[PDB]
């Protein structure tokens, strides 16, 4: 039920 | 053991809130530089 | 014991508002490089 995020890193950082 | 099953549980959410907040700090510094071009660009065009 | 049911649930509470809130940041970081994609048009 509990979700991470999409991607470890911010795209973009 | 419910016990178990509940801790498991709770590491996997702390787990997942430090993600999402790793995710989001690094969010924050890529928006700074988003809003930096925009008033760079801002300017540049009038 | 209880102090770590309250832990889970506050965990778990927060998880929820993290996805909400990441949907509401993307809209927002999407505009503002539909913005930039906009001004360098110019």
């Amino acid at each position: 039920q509990a979700q991470g995020p999409p991607y470890p890193t911010y795209p973009g950082y | 053991n419910n016990i178990h099953e509940m801790e498991i549980q709770l590491k996997d959410a702390l787990e997942k809130n430090q993600q999402w907040l790793v995710y989001d700090q690094q969010r924050e510094v890529y928006v700074k530089g988003l809003l930096a071009k925009i008033f760079e660009l801002e300017k540049k065009t009038e």
